[PDB]
């Protein structure tokens, strides 16, 4: 797991390609869909958003969630 | 794993350094243990107070165990040249050695076939063998003395034998059948007769090489200018066993139709025996009476049941070779004699033939009362003759101490002129390894090696081929005033099996372990 | 047998490199064709960035292997002559690469490997040749079908139909006859906010990208003009190092006052003795570039000013213009200026654009500068790049006459031809043609491949419909398998096919001919 | 053949191919002996036509019962 | 200047044979240093052969031999 | 190239010396003059005596070349 | 000047043993005599 330091093809930065990145995809989606899994429909349920300082937020809404929800990763 | 038990093969890049510089690594044990003031070597088991210190060659080679599998290889060459002669098997593993170190340079930096290598040495010892017959002395001086004393020698040899009875005759048989050949002293230039009815003092010494067979039906019995043609062929009824065969054919008249056109290919192979202008023919098989018939028109005597040793010493008497087939006409070594008489001998008719093309050789008829008389005369003259042989052989010297090393370099670098173009390094890495004998002789005596044998090969390219290296001296003096000779044929032993042990071990891309036995 | 060693290992250090070149060309390998799947490249400055253009791609794509950059030159280059076909020529690269692992592997010096690529660059081509279809320049009617086919990949379709003969036309004038290339910065797209589509000005004379003067005294319009250009800046002495105005009383008002409108005037005396009715400055953000005082002077003379150049056309109006750069007002004279015969402000909507008719100059040649309208700033950038992907099609038509049919044609037929020729050599080099015929078919592969379609099917498909026919049959993803090209209104230049193998021989040969690498400061 | 005879086994096949096309059609092989030219049909070197076509027929066999073999199962040493 | 010889390998081993000329009446110990400097002139060849894409021993000895 | 072997910085000033009297063909004589290395390196290390008797057998060569 | 190369270094076997064979006889050297020291063993 988590192709890194390929001995060949030397470059300024990490190249991984494969099942690998395409794997990461299903995963990267699978998180971001879970946070809008509970909150579908009108019996969803709110949820959390905490941040760095340590102050948080409580609101039932999928679309101010995934705007402050904090993704890294290209397909997310 | 492949092999197992032991069994293994070498890398490809490992088994060339093992048949090189592994081998080298054996030859370094007698590398300086090579010559009278050569070094020795220290041999120690495991209990250490049962250890010893020789110089011999043989005995370090023997007792220290090798691993490595290609050094088992020059235990078999070692073996080899111990069945020859006692001695020089310490200058064969030093020469084998530095032929397979100039290999390296052969390969790598070179690249030649390994094959055309070898060709290489064989177009380069032979030039090197050459030049110590040109070179070669004898101690025969006062052969007229020496002529006395092989005679006297074949009589002793005829004790305990039944040839005994007479010892002038048969003595003066045995010694003119050497001598006379001014050349090689092999049974194979001396055919044997036994023959019925007679009394042993009645043999006699006849050089016309005499056969038992005949030849021809109503052919004369008298060829002059004789053009002898050697071949192997079957023009009577070839695949011997017809049974189990199965002809279809309307009529029997049908089948023979098939046979005439058997015979009409017979007139394909006769047309091209009549285009050589031959009176003569040599056949190992028969041959029918309508080729045969076809032969008399022709003028074409063919003498038949020849077997194969009576054919090989019929083409060294006439010159001719033993060719089979026939590749195109008017190309081939042919030989020839001036009279082909048939007599008769015991009432058998024999063939003598006369005046043979640079025919060196004598035939010795023996006539016995039985065939105990004739089986063991013929073992105990082989015998008597290979005494006298080993006189002309041994004894036979060459100028030594660096000398023939020298001369020889001179006659393969004349091969190293004209060469083709992948031989030219081979042949000249030949030359480099009979420099470097005298440089090793010279390296246990404590000199300059690089000073001694540079001087040695300007001062023999320019005239004076026969100096050499004074050991004692540390200079370079006439090996003629000095009296420092050696066997030639401790040289040629140890040529041929320097030949014999680079042929297998050049051919090498890998090395396969021998079972422990 | 026994042959070189080769202590020493230059060769595995190349093959290093090699294999380092291939993994390039095996990452730009599924972005070939429209349907070549997109990449994802993240800058060191931390910008986020995704296409499939491999010119764009290997641009960012910051190659530290000093071999793997000249991929990156050649597709420069590939951009340059022919402007299509970047990918495919880094993917041919590495197919050589990929068949010169082989001729290695076989003993065989590279030298030889180089020298026979030449001989079948060259013999590919030449074959080209034969199969290519003839078109001329006095034909109207095929240009606008040829510039109408690349303007269908865009998001602009329906609106082509007025910008295919615009890049048609402009190209006829500039292209007389046997020019061989022909450089497109001679042709300037304007880019202006506001308007349509279908609102678009040739101008073939020449275009500005600035305004006029909406001080007071702005002429705005000339007639009977001279056009030089100016590097230099009217303005009052402001030197470098701390300057400062300190007026306390009316004498030294008057003191300052006098020495700067003295300072305008006699630089603005010399510009009327040359008869220069326009002016062109250059734009510095630094100083001030024309003083206001300088405005009032220069339109009491009845001169045209035009300030605030900017410094990119600077180099571009000095050659269509047929004009030379002005340092200094002391070397400013009239043999420098241009001719014109109407200078005017025209705005369609909102621009307010400057354009000049009539030339006029024999130095100076048809440089047509085109304006391109649009509402929203992506529709003016999109056809900026439709229309010069247009104008390198066209670009290919001048410089080499014909045309082939594109989607992997030529590269079967070919590599059949060579595979049939490769009996009339002999030794080492007629290996080498069979080999060079099989590294041409990685482009047809590589589009079925990335395609959807089965890879080895689609292959055995082109080989056989091939033998019959010449050219009528080539990839299309359109109809999701193997049809007619030319039909389906697919057409590649023969100038892209020419260049991708000739730029092709020549970055195998510079990466080959590499045997060591070496710190060098 | 031509490596293990001391030629180039590119140059020499190539050579060959082009002795049996722009001339005429005959067999000429690499020289495995030494001689001093090629074309071995001269020096009546035969080899039979029931023993060469044995040989491409059990490679052929076998090279196709390889590629039946997708899966190899080894068991240890109890 | 313009005054030229016969080139492309020839005068390098034609300077090889001059030396190897010199390699035959020479000292004791100068022999080898004399014939070291005949075998750097044959490596030239040996090199134009190998960056040429060539085979240098096939082609120089038969090159040294004619 | 950065040379930091002190051997090798003497082998860029002797090729100064070629580009100063003609400055055409450096290349062939720092070639040239590397092959002559070659070979002294094998006559030095095949015999281990000081090399200015080799330096005076390279004379007797040259002049012979010429 | 050229003289022979040497490949082999058989020095550092004689010199191996020289040395330890003089360690020995030095051991003896203190009995020399009738004064001489006695050695244990």
């Amino acid at each position: 797991f988590n192709n890194s330091r390929s001995d060949t093809l030397f470059l300024g930065g990490e190249k991984i390609s494969g099942d690998d990145i395409r794997n990461q995809n299903v995963l990267a989606t699978m998180a971001v869909a879970n946070v809008v899994k509970s909150s579908l429909g009108p019996v969803g349920l709110d949820k959390m958003l905490v941040d760095d300082i340590g102050d948080f937020t409580v609101t039932n809404d999928g679309a101010t969630i995934l705007s402050l929800l904090d993704v890294q990763h290209p397909a997310g | 794993q492949i092999f197992g038990d032991q069994v293994t093969e070498e890398r490809a890049e490992n088994a060339r350094l093992s048949a090189f510089v592994g081998a080298i690594a054996v030859g370094d044990l007698v590398k300086s243990t090579l010559g009278p003031k050569g070094m020795d070597k220290l041999l120690q088991s495991a209990s250490s107070n049962t250890c010893m210190v020789t110089n011999d060659g043989a005995t370090i080679l023997k007792s220290i165990p090798l691993d490595n599998p290609a050094a088992k290889v020059l235990v078999n060459i070692s073996k080899v040249q111990d069945d020859e002669v006692g001695d020089g098997t310490t200058s064969v593993t030093v020469l084998s050695a530095e032929l397979l170190r100039e290999a390296e340079k052969l390969i790598d930096q070179s690249k030649i076939h390994p094959q055309t290598i070898i060709e290489g040495y064989r177009l380069a010892s032979a030039a090197a063998l050459d030049a110590l017959t040109k070179a070669a002395v004898d101690n025969s001086h006062d052969k007229t003395m020496f002529r006395e004393d092989l005679i006297h020698i074949a009589k002793t040899t005829l004790s305990s034998k039944i040839l005994s009875q007479d010892k002038d005759h048969f003595a003066e048989l045995a010694t003119n059948a050497i001598l006379r050949l001014k050349g090689s002293t092999n049974l194979e230039h001396i055919q044997i007769i036994k023959i019925l009815g007679g009394k042993l003092s009645d043999s006699f010494l006849d050089e016309g090489f005499i056969l038992a067979k005949k030849f021809g039906n109503n052919q004369p019995k008298r060829i002059e200018n004789a053009k002898i043609l050697i071949a192997n062929t079957t023009l009577d009824t070839d695949k011997v066993k017809i049974f189990g065969t199965k002809f279809k054919v309307d009529s029997t008249a049908k089948l023979a139709q098939l046979e005439k056109a058997e015979r009409e290919k017979m007139k394909n192979k006769i047309a091209k025996i009549s285009k050589f202008g031959i009176n003569t023919f040599i056949n190992r098989q028969l041959i029918y009476d309508y080729p045969e018939q076809l032969f008399t028109d022709l003028g074409i005597n063919s003498i038949e049941h020849a077997d194969f040793e009576g054919v090989e010493r019929l083409a060294l008497v006439t010159g001719g070779e033993v060719v089979s087939t026939f590749d195109e006409p008017s190309k081939c070594k042919l030989g020839e004699c001036d009279v082909i008489e048939e007599i008769m001998l015991g009432e058998q008719p024999f063939l003598k033939f006369s005046g043979c093309k640079a025919g060196e050789a004598c035939t010795i008829v023996l006539r016995g009362a039985t065939d105990q008389t004739l089986d063991e005369a013929e073992r105990s003259l082989h015998d008597a003759l290979s005494v006298l042989s080993q006189t002309t052989k041994e004894t036979r010297t060459v100028l030594g101490g660096g000398c023939a090393e020298m001369v020889m370099s001179k006659a393969v670098d004349t091969e190293a002129q004209n060469i083709d173009g992948k031989k030219s390094l081979a042949v000249e890495a030949f030359a480099r390894a009979l420099r470097q004998l005298p440089t090793i002789l010279a390296d246990n005596a404590g000199f300059d090696s690089s000073e001694l044998v540079s001087k040695l090969r300007s001062s023999i390219y320019n005239g004076i081929s026969t100096s050499g290296l004074d050991l004692n001296n540390g200079t370079i003096a006439d090996m003629r005033q000095l009296g420092i000779v050696e066997s030639y044929k401790l040289k040629r032993a140890v040529v041929s099996s320097a030949s014999e042990a680079a042929e297998v071990l050049l051919r090498v891309d890998n090395i396969i372990r021998a079972r422990p036995r | 047998n026994a042959t070189f060693k080769n202590k020493e290992k230059p060769q595995e250090v190349r093959k290093a490199n090699i294999i380092a070149a291939r993994s390039v060309a095996d990452a730009i390998r599924t972005s070939l064709g429209p349907k070549g799947m997109d990449k994802m490249i993240k800058t060191s400055r931390g910008e986020i960035i995704i296409s499939n253009d491999g010119h764009t791609i290997l641009k960012q794509m910051a190659i530290l292997h000093p071999v793997a950059r000249m991929l990156v030159e050649v597709s420069a280059a590939q951009d340059s002559e022919a402007g299509d076909g970047t990918t495919s020529v880094v993917i041919l690269t590495g197919a050589l690469l990929g068949a010169a692992e082989r001729l290695l592997n076989k003993g065989i010096h590279p030298t030889i490997i180089a020298d026979s690529f030449q001989s079948a660059a060259k013999r590919s081509v030449d074959i080209l040749l034969e199969m290519c279809h003839k078109v001329s320049l006095s034909d109207r009617e095929q240009l606008v079908r040829a510039a109408s086919t690349s303007l269908s990949s865009k998001i602009v379709s329906q609106y082509s139909s007025f910008l295919a003969p615009l890049a048609v036309d402009s190209v006829l004038k500039i292209s007389d006859e046997n020019s061989k290339n022909v450089d497109l910065n001679d042709i300037r797209l304007v880019k202006k906010v506001g308007g349509t589509i279908d609102d678009t000005e040739m101008i073939d004379g020449v275009v500005l990208t600035q305004t006029a003067i909406k001080s007071a005294g702005g002429p705005t319009r000339k007639e009977k003009a001279k056009i030089g250009l100016i590097q230099f800046q009217i303005s009052p002495p402001k030197p470098d190092t701390e300057n400062n105005i300190i007026v306390n009383d009316y004498r030294q008002m008057d003191k300052i006052l006098k020495e700067e409108r003295a300072y305008l005037l006699n630089i603005c005396k010399k510009i009327k003795k040359a008869k220069c009715n326009v002016l062109l400055i250059q734009k510095s953000i630094l100083r001030d570039a024309v003083n206001d005082l300088a405005l009032h002077f220069l339109s009491k003379l009845n001169i045209m000013v035009v300030k605030d150049i900017e410094r990119e056309e600077i180099e571009f109006l000095s050659k269509g213009l047929g004009c030379k750069p002005i340092a200094d007002i002391e070397l400013f004279t009239e043999d420098r200026l241009g001719s014109a015969d109407l200078v005017e402000e025209i705005d369609s909507d909102g621009s307010k654009i400057v354009r000049v008719t009539g030339i006029r100059n024999n130095n100076a040649r048809p440089t047509v500068s085109v304006v391109i309208r649009g509402a929203n700033n992506m529709i003016i950038d999109e056809t900026e790049r439709s229309l010069h992907d247009a104008l390198c099609v066209i670009r290919c038509l001048v410089k080499e006459r014909g045309l082939i049919a594109g989607g992997g044609a030529p590269e079967i037929e070919i590599s059949r031809r060579l595979s049939k020729e490769a009996r009339s050599m002999e030794g080492v080099q007629a290996f080498i043609w069979q080999e060079f015929a099989s590294a041409l078919e990685v482009i047809p592969t590589t589009l079925a491949e990335n395609a959807g379609l089965n890879s080895i099917k689609v292959v055995t498909e082109l080989r056989s419909k091939h033998e019959n026919g010449e050219l009528n049959d080539g990839i299309s993803v359109r109809r999701s398998g193997t049809t007619n090209t030319y039909e389906e209104h697919i057409l590649q230049p023969v100038l892209v096919s020419t260049s991708a193998i000739t730029l092709a021989s020549e970055c195998v040969k510079s990466i080959l001919r590499i045997d060591d690498i070496a710190f060098s400061r | 053949l031509a490596e293990n005879s001391g030629l180039d086994p590119i140059g020499t096949l190539s050579t060959l191919k082009s002795k049996q096309l722009k001339e005429k059609i005959s067999n000429i092989g690499v020289d495995c002996l030494g001689y001093g030219s090629n074309d071995m049909k001269e020096l009546f070197v035969v080899d039979p036509f029931i023993g060469k076509k044995q040989q491409i027929l059990l490679a052929t066999q076998l090279c196709r019962m390889i590629l039946k073999i997708d899966n190899v199962i080894i068991s240890g040493k109890d």
